[PDB]
């Protein structure tokens, strides 16, 4: 009982670590998602000004 | 969304100042001094061109750019006048900021101050930034920057902390766009994911429950004088300028003119406008946004077809607007109607404008266009 | 606000229970000894103990093991309870530090207490709290009460929470209702996951509001 | 997991609207290439009038 | 152009 708890508890740290480093990973891929509508944002509005 | 609100009967007349092409490359970041009469000029060519509205208006030898500083490099698309903060960031391409006192060059021909503060942001987190606004109390001076790539944190520039960070709105991805409450209420992010994304400014709760299911791009932000609870946008495509219940986050406000249907779902219309600028007056909100077809919009609401703007095509006759009320919300169709092109010949983005009484208003395009408008 | 010098007066409070559970039950010293078994929780359907509290200036003793009288808590540790600790409000106030001991059988012949933290009497900035103060607990440990602490009670996700309603309910927030209804939404996710956090042992310390501004009085020594 | 297919319908978002943005830049450049050869032409019309 |  003792290590299935032990167990546990561990994985449930290591989820919500996994959670953490997953909505990190997102922000980052949102950050990176913003980046590139932008450039294709004002790659239009370039080209529709030209 | 403006000092003073003025009378109602606002409308728009042909008059203008100056005119300007020294951007070479395109210019989509401007900011307005507040206790002088100068706004700044900044390009895609990582240049800034400062304009001082007194010199440069006329009766002198040549207007141009009074401060003109490449040192940034890159390209400079991001530039504002700090709240009483004597100083103006500015940013490039190259995942750099500045904040330069470059009003150091008032009075004499000497070098304009180089950023007082600075900062190269992380490439991936926020590459250099896509909005930046400060903060003014007289106590303390923060301002508050965000990147294209999801990440929102503010910058005192008077401090040496940075702790004040938004959690990127991951679902929210691109971020681009934000609105300021008047009375530092809450923020919302204009974005392109289809999602929309708030903010509070009070304890900077997110709040993300608006949205443009399409995955439309948002890029434009002002407060709606109709309800501290609603908000004025406007979206690329349709000619879409519509004030968005961020409780349902969705935009329940129109002036109809597009092949799109309302909030059709393909659009047909990717023609909008952009570069809103908000005052409350005459029984509305009374608006000047850019309008991406060039069409240099004062707008209405009430009578928008019966009132006047300093948009051009001189073919069409008298105002034509159409006012309707759609399920709780009064609805707006707007209906269309040798010699040299005076209108911007580029996608117009930008708009300020001076008045006591009279004035003048100042215009440009996606190339470098100048358009003063008196 | 009010100086400590005048008032000088006995200290009394309220009981409130430990949010600790009994998961320190010595599994392997379990293993070892047969008294432990005879422990208030090992043997009921919750664990009542012998209280003690005491304060002390940075390490020096200034009062007595306060302990509660005869209530239940092997069913439920419900502690609602009053207890008058032996410290005067000037006794030795500067560096105070309140700590605390439960004496509950770690056995039957290991029937005391082993659950001890120590927080300053007053705040972090000098501010007496007569108001409840749960406190962070070191189990199978007992307090010291020195002012290097070895079990802190009283001075993050958790500590933002707590701080941003200390804030909000101080009266600092605008006219805009419908934060604070979702403030308390979301304090509510902050609180699952920090009740979702294991490993780790709380108390809560109500201390009595007194009847002097009839509040959890701030005082400052003097 | 609600989170992550939110995440990823935003991911394939992202990389439609960076193909749209290549796309979109090399249309830019093609307009400003053609912008400026027609300032050309109209230099040289200028000229010759 | 250049504003001389």
């Amino acid at each position: 009982v003792e290590k299935n708890r032990k167990i546990v508890a561990e994985n449930l740290e290591k989820v919500q670590a996994e959670a953490e480093r997953l909505d990190q990973e997102e922000a980052q891929y949102q950050r990176e998602y913003s980046e590139f509508k932008r450039q294709q944002l004002e790659l239009d509005d370039e080209l529709k000004s030209v | 969304w403006e000092s003073k609100p003025p009378p109602p009967g606002w409308r728009p007349k042909g008059l203008l100042v100056a005119h300007l092409h020294e951007h070479k490359s395109a210019v989509n970041r401007i900011r307005v001094s507040d206790e002088h009469s100068l706004f700044a000029t900044c390009s895609n060519d990582g240049t800034v061109k400062i304009w001082n509205s007194q010199k440069m208006e006329g009766k002198t030898t040549t207007t141009r750019s009074i401060l003109t500083y490449s040192r940034i490099g890159g390209r400079v698309k991001t530039l504002t006048f700090c709240q009483g903060s004597h100083y103006l960031a500015i940013a490039s391409d190259n995942g750099a900021v500045q904040l330069l006192g470059i009003e150091a060059s008032k009075l004499p021909k000497s070098p304009k101050i180089h950023p007082l503060q600075s900062r190269i942001l992380d490439q991936k987190e926020d590459g250099c930034v896509v909005d930046m606004h400060h903060f003014n109390s007289g106590a303390q001076s923060v301002l508050a920057y965000a990147t294209v790539n999801g990440s929102l944190v503010g910058w005192d520039l008077r401090s040496s902390s940075n702790a004040w960070t938004l959690k990127h709105d991951l679902k929210s991805g691109l971020i681009t766009s934000f609105a300021v409450d008047i009375h530092q209420c809450w923020l919302c992010i204009g974005t392109s994911s289809g999602t929309m994304a708030c903010w509070d400014m009070r304890f900077q709760l997110p709040i993300s429950s608006h949205c443009h299911p399409s995955r439309a791009r948002i890029r434009r932000l002002s407060m709606h004088p109709l309800y501290q609870s609603w908000v004025i946008a406007a979206v690329q495509g349709n000619n879409e300028v519509s004030m968005w219940d961020m409780e349902t986050g969705d935009r329940r406000f129109t002036l109809w003119a597009s092949s799109a249907p309302p909030l059709s779902e393909l659009q047909p219309s990717p023609h909008s406008v952009h570069g809103i600028y908000c005052s409350p007056a005459d029984g509305n909100p009374i608006l000047l946004t850019a309008g991406s077809d060039m069409k240099i919009r004062f707008w209405d609401l009430a009578y928008p077809e019966r009132s006047y703007v300093v948009a051009g095509s001189t073919s069409s006759p008298s105002v034509s607007y159409y006012r309707k009320i759609i399920e709780g919300t009064e609805v707006v169709q707007e209906i269309q109607n040798e010699s040299l092109p005076v209108g911007h010949h580029d996608i117009i983005t930008d708009v300020a404008t001076f008045q006591t009484t009279q004035g003048f208003i100042v215009t440009a395009s996606r190339d470098g266009i100048v358009k003063v408008w008196k | 606000y009010i100086y400590s010098c005048d008032l000088d007066i006995n200290v009394q409070l309220k009981i409130g229970s430990l949010e600790g559970k009994r998961e320190q039950k010595s599994y392997k010293a379990v293993l070892e000894d047969p008294m432990l078994k005879f422990s208030g929780l090992y043997q009921e359907t919750c664990s009542d103990l012998y209280v003690t509290c005491q304060v002390f200036a940075e390490g020096k003793p200034l009062a007595l093991p306060v302990r509660t009288s005869y209530k239940a808590f092997s069913t439920r540790w419900n502690w609602n309870e009053w207890l008058k600790l032996p410290v005067k409000y000037p006794d030795l106030p500067r560096n105070a530090q309140v700590a605390l001991t439960i004496w509950d059988v770690y056995g039957p012949g290991k029937a005391v207490p082993v659950g001890g933290t120590t927080v300053s009497l007053f705040g972090k900035y000098g501010m007496f709290r007569q108001g409840m103060h749960d406190l962070k607990v070191w189990p199978n440990v007992e307090a010291d009460g020195s002012e290097p602490t070895k079990t802190p009670g009283r001075t993050d996700q958790m500590s933002r929470l707590a701080k941003l309603t200390k804030a909000h309910r101080q009266g600092h927030m605008v006219k805009v209702d419908w934060l604070d209804r979702l403030t308390f939404r979301e304090i509510e996710m902050i609180n699952e996951s920090e009740k979702r956090s294991s490993n780790f042992m709380y108390l809560m310390v109500e201390f009595r509001c007194v009847k002097c501004d009839d509040k959890e009085y701030g005082i400052v020594y003097y | 997991q609600k989170l992550y297919s939110r995440a990823q319908r935003h991911q394939e978002k992202k990389e439609k609207i960076q193909r749209h943005n290549r796309k979109l830049g090399d249309l830019v450049e093609k307009k400003t290439i053609d912008l400026r050869s027609h300032y050309e032409r109209l230099a040289n019309l200028r000229r010759s009038h | 152009f250049e504003v001389r």
